[PDB]
């Protein structure tokens, strides 16, 4: 349904056939980052449910794999499901609880 | 030696045209597809190549069958050795068991 | 997920 990430289509009447107009999502401008399979925090290997762990060089972000929308590392889009001494690629970082800045610091 | 079968095919007008893509450039297509599958993954089918480590691509291909991506990240060596032994079984089947 | 608020 179109070369790329397909969105929708338009049928159009044509002589002895049909013509589609596949509206298609296509990414254009790339950027290079530093990635890791998981995040060891307190002996727990956090790795995201939807996003990909990337860093620009100083801080780590959890943005999705189709559009750069960098978000802070929080236990809402990351699940542990293991330990951090098993996987090959891992880096040391911190994951902040969402409970903390609204009740614990508050 | 003796007269060949292909010479008898050729001498009676049954000529065979070569393919446009020869075996070297077909192997170049295959190697480009393999390098884009390992290095870029599935993201080179939607424009340009977007680099990824192979463990991440195998994780994001486990996510597409309803399996969480902790399965390989606790068992990367086992899946890698299973893939190596399976492709060795394919190699031995191509070597001996022509079926 | 309570014990980090009162039991800590
Ligand atoms: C990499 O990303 C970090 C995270 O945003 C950037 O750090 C920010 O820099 C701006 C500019 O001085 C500050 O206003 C922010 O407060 C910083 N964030 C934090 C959390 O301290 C950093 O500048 C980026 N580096 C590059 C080279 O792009
Ligand atoms: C899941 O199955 C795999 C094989 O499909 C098991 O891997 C083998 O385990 C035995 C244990 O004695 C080893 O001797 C073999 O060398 C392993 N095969 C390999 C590494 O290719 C695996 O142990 C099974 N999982 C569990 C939890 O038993
Ligand atoms: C990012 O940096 C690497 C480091 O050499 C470079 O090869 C690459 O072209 C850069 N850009 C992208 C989009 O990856
Ligand atoms: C990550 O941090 C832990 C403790 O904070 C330490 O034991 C471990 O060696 C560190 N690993 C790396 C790769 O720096």
């Amino acid at each position: 349904c179109g070369k790329g990430y397909h969105l929708m289509s338009f049928p159009q009447s044509a002589p002895h056939g049909v013509v589609f107009l596949h509206v298609t999502y296509v990414p254009a401008q790339e950027k290079n980052f530093t990635t890791a399979p998981a995040i060891c925090h307190d002996g727990k290997a956090h790795f995201p449910r939807e996003g990909v762990f990337v860093s620009n060089g100083t801080h780590w972000f959890v943005t999705q794999r189709n559009f750069y929308e960098p978000q802070i590392i929080t236990t809402d889009n990351t699940f542990v499901s293991g330990n951090c001494d098993v996987v090959i690629g891992i880096v040391n970082n911190t994951v902040y609880d969402p409970l903390q800045p609204e009740l614990d610091s508050f | 030696a003796a007269r060949d079968l292909i010479c008898a095919q050729k001498f009676n007008g049954l000529t065979v045209l070569p393919p446009l893509l020869t075996d070297e450039m077909i192997a170049q297509y295959t190697s480009a597809l393999l390098a884009g599958t390992i290095t870029s993954g599935w993201t080179f089918g939607a424009g340009a190549a977007l680099q990824i480590p192979f463990a991440m691509q195998m994780a994001y291909r486990f996510n597409g069958i309803g399996v969480t991506q902790n399965v390989l990240y606790e068992n990367q060596k086992l899946i890698a050795n299973q893939f190596n032994s399976a492709i060795g079984k394919i190699q031995d089947s191509l070597s001996s068991t022509a079926s």
